[PDB]
Parts: C-alpha cells; structure tokens; sequence
C-alpha cells in the first residue's frame, strides 16, 4: 500500500512560464510513475512515464526529471491550451495509487 | 483506426448491481492490459480495476476489494465489471484504459495507461 | 562445538503443524515441547530464534538424526550460502538481507533451514524478518497451502526471500538515483565516501546472491527424491526471481563504477589548481613584501629624502612589477 | 631443436643428477593397483617394493612425494626405462609445465600453487606425471596434493574411474589440477578485492608493496597457465599411442577448462593493473587536502603582510599618514579583502 502526495494543490502562471509540480513519494518506489493532464470534460492523456521518458506525440517541450525519491514535472512554458489539471500515478506493484491533482490556472 | 468504448453507465439507484461494459476496437483485449479508473467531480481519480485476460491474473482495488468483478473475454472484444452493494460516494466518472508493461530496470518493472475512454456515469 | 553469533539478545522457539482440516499454534520456551511434533507423520515446521543457546540448538539437531557437520555449518554464520545435498534430507543456508537510512551499509542475518523427511526447520539469528506474509496466508486458509506438502511452505519461504531482496534492491536503486543526481549537481567528498560504501556494499550483495542462482538451479535440475515432483516447476520461478535480481545488481555496480573512475583520475589536475593557486600569489607579492623592506629603509641617511614624489614612484613600480607578473601567466591558462 | 642429451653444468661431476628445489623433509611412496573387483593401497618408504608393479595388469598409480633423495628418482627410471634426461626435468623444478611423448612413456611436468591470507606468498610446486605401459608414476616434493577426490574415486568405487585404465587416472589427475587452478583463482579474486577495498580507503607503503607482490604473483600464474594450454592442447590433438582413442573427448573439455583459466588470468591482470593506478590517485588526494590550508594562508597573509610592509614605511613628507583616524579605514580594507579571499574559496571548498 504506496500513497502518493503532490505539490502544490493548485498553481497559477500566465503564458510562456516554466512551472514545477512535485509529487512526494512516501513509500519507496523505484521508477515506475507517469504524468497525466485532464482537460475539462475530456480523458486524461499520458505525458511522460519512467518520470524521464515522454511518450509519441506530445510536445518536446514537456520534460520530466526523479531526485531521490521524489518526482518533478516541470514545464518551460506554458501554453493557453496547456491550463489544466495534472495527475500524478505510481504503478511500483500491481497496487496503483494516483495523486491529488494540481490545476494550472492563468494569473 | 484504435479506439475505446465504454458503456452500461447510467442512473443507479442505491443498494443495487449494475454491470459496465467495455467494447474495444482496432486492438484485442487479449493482448493488452484494460484497467477502470474512477474520477469523482472535481476530485483525484482513483484506479479502481484491472484485468489481463490472458495471463488470467486479475487484481483489484484495495479500497474495492470485494465489492466490484471484473473479467474479459476476446470472444467479442470485451469487458465485464459487475457491480454490488453501491453507494452514493461512489457518484463518479468511470474510464476504461488500454495499458502496456515497460521496462526500467531488470527486477522491477512499470505500467502506463495511454489509451483512456470518455468513461460512463457510476 | 563453537559459538560465534554476534547477537545474544533474546531465545524464542516456536511449532506449526498445519493440516487440511486444523492448525496446531504453542508458544514456548522449553526445548522438550518440540519432541512429540517429531514423530508425527503430518508436515511441519519449527521455528528457533537465538544461536546464543548453543545446548538447545546442538540436542534439537542432533535429535533429529542430522550428521554434526550440518550442525556446525548452522552453528558457522561468516561462509557464503550454498545447499547441501543428501540420501535422506536437504540442508539449505541463506544470508537474508536488510537495508535503513541514516548509514548506508548492508545487514545480514543467517538464516537456516532443513527439510527432513516431513519437517522444516529453520534457525534466525536475530530477532525481525519478513516471513509473515505466508504465515498469515496459511492461517486464514488462504491459497492451497494446506492441500499441498511440506515442500510448499520450503519454497514460499525462499520466494519471500527474494522478494525482501527485491524490496531492499528498490530501496538501492533509489540510493544510485540520488547518490547520482547529487553528483550530477555537485560532486564532493561526502557523495564520494557514499560512492565508497555503495561500491562495497554491492559488492557484497553480488557476494551473496551469485550463489543464489545456481543453488536454485541445482534444486530445479537435481529433483532429489525428497522433494516431490508436482512442485518442480515452481522452484524454476523462484530461480528465475533470482536471475532478474542477479541481473539488476551487476548493472546497479556498473553504474558505481562509471561514479567512481571519472573522479580519480582527474585528482591530479586538482592539484595542478592548487599548484597556481600557490603560485601567481608567491610570484606578485613575495617580491612586493621584500620591496616594502626595502624602501622602509632605516639608514642613518635617507637617500629616498634626495627624492622627490618617492613614493608615487614606489607605488607605480610594484603595481607595474604585479601588472607584469601577472600578464606574465594566464598566457597559456594558468587560470 | 636437434638430438637430446644430459647437459653439462660447471662444477658438477658429468652426469650427476640434482634436486633444484628447497624442501627436504617428507619422502614416501604410495601405491594404488586397482581393478573393476577391489583395489590395493600400500604406503611405504622401501623403494625395491614398488618397482615389480611395472609388469602389473590392473592400472597402477606410484606416487613417490618427495624428490629430494635423487637415489630413488634414479632406481625407477632405470628401472622403468626412463632416459635420464627426463629423470633431469623430473627433478630440475625451475621449468614450465610441458609434455614430452616418448615411444613408451609420456612425461608431464605440472605446477601446483598454493596462496594463503596473513602471508601474501604464491608458492609454486611441481608434480611429474609419467604414463608407462599399464601405470602413472608421479613424482612430488613435499607432502600435501591436489589429488585427494582423485583418491577418493578410485577408494570407494565413485563414478567411473575403475573401469578405465591408466589414461583415465592421467585425465583424472590433470583435471584435479585444472580444478585447484580454479579455486587458486577464486582466492586470488578474493584478495584482489580486499586490497582494492584497502587501497582505495587506507593507501600506505604496505598496501602498494601488496599490490607490487600480486601483480608478480598474477605475472607467474599467466607464465605458468600459458604452457598449460599448450601441453592440454598437445594431449587431445598429438593423440600419442599411449592415450587410447576413448579417452580423447574428456581431455578436450579439459581444455576448455584451462581457456577459461587463461581468461579470467588476462582480466585479473587489467584489475590489479586499475589498482595501483588507484593508489596514486588516492596518495595525490591526500597531498591536495593538506596543500590546500597550505594555500588559504598564503594567500591570505602574503597578500596582506606587505600591505603593513607598504604603510611600514619611513619617512616625513606624505602628510596624509598622519591625518585624524582611529585606524578604521585601514583595518576595514584588509578586512573586506580577506573576506574576498574567504568567500573566493567557498567556491571550490578547500578545506
Ligand atoms: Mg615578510
Ligand atoms: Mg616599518
């Protein structure tokens, strides 16, 4: 049973700002976590997982790193279609637990 | 051409079963890892099932263990989650995911869902 | 016999005969409890925690028709683990392993096991391990257990084994992940001395699990008669856990060693710096000082009071002296 | 190459045989004639006891430890038809492993090692194999083999060594060889890695000296292990009428065993060599730490005791030396200047 927290519970920036949310760890995990952004009213998307490999299709500027046991998603800058939620999912065993879920807003 | 469909959601009334189906296409079940992930409003989402049909292994949600079923069949692309002893807390979204295992290290390795639904009121 | 156990703090010993219909639970402390569950066809397994008690250990072993150098491998805790082979009964020695934070360095803990006909026994040195799961799986009539032999509960004991190896290689996986992002930001000394004590404690690691492989290799190829055949297969599983977990450690220490030789090598070039560093300031103002006991002459004449606007003089020629003494490097980058 | 014959050495009779080795002490023949229905152990010192085995059926195995007393050593190869020259090679010890295949004999000459922790010294010994007719004499030095589970095999019936004859004892015994060379090896491996441990964490004389005397010991066994592929090889492809044709594939695996060595001897040598680079680094590193306060000092006083030096002046005329002050300007500027030089060395800390 691996819980998973996230920083912060929401965040605000304007347009063309680099943004870091981290996600805390409190159980050990060894790599094994993916980023997902939730537009309103649409299925979640996958972004990166492996917290450094970025998955077909999305934008090079996203990027992901992992320091000890915690996880940074940060973004360089940002999109007006970028402003949205982002989730945070551990898979170290066949128990997955998500985040709390950090929403972007516009300054 | 791939794509995922959900269906049996609707209006439930309370203390009773209902099951939601998952249709698949431009891929098989069999191959694939299906999860069901639930998302109350304006909440975190909460992975609530797993299934892969052929290996046969099936896991469930700790905080649902017990409650919910789920299987699959390639018979017709399929997905069965039956459902008993529902309760209001559980008024939220539910998604069907398409998940693949990969590789980060020789003894551990990770999961990833790329492929998700527009999921069915529970 | 010897005693060599590092560890004297607590004795305990404990029986489980479990059955498709009951299980049998006593705890005690006394030694003879434990004779009566000997004779009895049914499975079992024996629980002792403590090689201090070295009486009790050596009647328990030499009770049950086990030949003294078995007795004397459990009794021995600082050799590598391999199983012995025999006629009747299998002897099998295991170093379990735990990690924690604040000093980084491996624990292990000798962990013995014998199966005899149908019995299992198995001696810990200290109190604490993580072979709970299968017994509270077994108690709650969890699994199939029960249905099956004593072979069963042999090897659901090694596959708990290694997944407490696998738990203590994530917790190592994360030690190389922020032992080398700290690198990556700033390498000093103290990440080097963790890049020391990583180095040996995985070295120890592959020490104690390349043997681990071929040993479960030898109980899947052997099949001695003992253990029966329906469970043949599953030991192969719990070797190819092995294999994954051997696998992981060698890159694991490959990577300590990219960590290691890029610093060493370049520590010379370090002192090249230090070299310069000694040096321009030894080359510019040695010489100024020896110039300030100059013209802090203290004659009974004074030749400087002849000259006029001395000290501007002076002072111009030890800022042109420094000037020329310090374009006189940098021209090949001594800085 | 040309013809063969006994050398002649400065200040020797001419055809005087001499033990070339330092150990004295032990000397016994040990016999094993044994056959598919029981065998025959006989352990004694009397020589004339042992040589009627030459016409024996069964397989027979002579062992004869100790070499120091040449008499002996001369009374079988003249009795077994052994050339005096290979009774010379016999007993000469400084000598690489080799074969010789003579019309009825095949002669051997191997090394066995031994290494031991608290007295960092490989010694090296030498074991003669003679293959005659229907026996294997073995000539030794000193008592304590390598080819105990060899005797063990032929004791008590285990595997297949009685059925054979005296070709499976040889295979036998050069495989137990091959075997101790394996575990010589892993001793080896271990002490590799706890003068690695020592160098790169305690770099003192001794522990160079140490890796000095390994990499001579790791320089010996590549001398030694070199020829023994070579005399493996010669045993499975020369195929002498001696070795019978059924016995060939067994000696073959052994080389592959003897390749193995080989390799892993090459790759020992690349780590030790790593070592002692090692040490320097870490000797270097030590150095740095203490040049280093070396450095704060001097560059911290050196900048400043002249400046003293350049207000030490004597005179009367400036009259700004003697303007209104409590000393702070002075005293503040080579304050801010020294911090300069501390702060300047946080950077890069030199501690
Ligand atoms: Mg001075
Ligand atoms: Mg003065």
């Amino acid at each position: 049973d691996i819980q998973m927290t996230q920083s912060p519970s929401s965040l605000s920036a304007s347009v063309g700002d680099r943004v870091t949310i981290t996600c805390r760890a409190s159980q050990s995990v060894s790599s094994a976590v993916a980023w997902y952004q939730q537009k309103p009213g649409k299925a979640p998307k996958l972004l990166i997982y492996s917290a450094s490999s970025l998955y077909s299709g999305v934008p090079s500027r996203f990027s992901g790193s992992r320091s000890g046991t915690d996880f940074t998603l940060t973004i360089s800058s940002l999109q007006p279609e970028d402003f949205a939620t982002y989730y945070c999912q551990q898979s170290s065993s066949s128990l997955i637990t998500f985040g709390q879920g950090t929403k972007v807003e516009i300054k | 051409e791939v794509q995922l469909v959900e269906s049996g959601g609707g209006l439930v009334q309370p203390g009773g079963s209902l099951r939601l189906s998952c249709a698949a296409s431009g891929f098989n079940v069999s191959y694939y890892s299906i999860h069901w992930v639930r998302q109350a409003p304006g909440k975190g989402l909460e992975w609530v099932a797993s299934i892969s049909s052929s290996s046969g292994s099936t896991s469930y949600a700790d905080s649902v263990k017990g409650r919910f079923t789920i299987s699959a069949d390639t018979s017709k692309n399929t997905a069965y989650l039956q459902m008993n002893s529902l309760r209001a807390e559980d008024t939220a979204v539910y998604y069907c995911a398409r998940s693949y295992w990969y590789y980060i290290w020789s003894y551990s390795y990770g999961n990833a869902m790329d492929y998700w639904g527009q999921g069915t009121l529970v | 016999l010897v005693y060599t156990g590092k560890y004297r703090e607590d004795f305990e010993i404990e029986v489980m005969n479990y059955s498709i219909e009951e299980f049998r639970e006593f705890k005690t402390t006394d030694v003879e409890s434990v004779l009566p569950f000997r004779d009895s066809s049914t499975p079992t397994w024996i629980n002792i925690t403590g090689i201090h008690r070295t009486d009790v250990v050596q009647r328990v072993g030499e009770f049950f028709g086990i030949h003294p150098l078995v007795l004397e491998d459990i009794l021995n805790v600082h050799q590598r683990p391999k199983v012995e082979f025999f006629e009747n009964y299998v002897f099998i020695v295991l170093k379990m392993f735990t990690y924690d934070k604040n000093l980084h360095e491996l624990e292990s803990e000798q962990v013995s096991l014998i199966l005899t006909k149908n019995c299992v026994l198995m001696f810990q040195e200290k109190i604490g391990d993580v072979f709970d799961p299968v017994r509270e799986r077994i108690r709650y009539n969890r699994g199939i257990i029960r249905k099956k032999r004593a072979d069963y509960l042999l090897y659901s004991l090694i596959d708990a084994l290694v997944d407490d190896y696998f738990v203590l290689l994530e917790k190592i996986d994360d030690e190389i992940d922020v032992l080398e992002e700290e690198v990556l930001e700033r390498p000093e000394k103290e990440t080097v001395q963790r890049t020391h004590q990583l180095k040996r404690n995985l070295v120890e690691l592959r020490k104690t699990i390349w043997p681990l492989r071929e040993v479960l290799s030898s109980l899947y190829r052997d099949v001695p008669p003992l253990i029966e055949k329906e469970t043949v297969p599953y030991f192969r599983d719990v070797y190819d856990h092995t294999i994954q977990i051997a696998d992981t450690v060698e890159t694991f220490r490959d990577i300590v060693s990219g960590l290691l030789d890029v610093y060493l090598s370049s520590v010379s070039n370090k002192t090249n710096e230090v070299m310069k560093v000694l040096t321009i300031i030894a080359t510019i103002f040695m010489p100024l000082t020896f110039i300030a006991g100059i013209y802090g002459m203290n004659f009974e004449y004074m030749p400087e009071l002849r000259w006029k606007w001395g000290y501007p003089v002076v002072l111009a020629v030890m800022g042109v002296i420094a000037v020329i003494m310090v374009v006189y490097f940098k021209k090949k980058k001594w800085l």
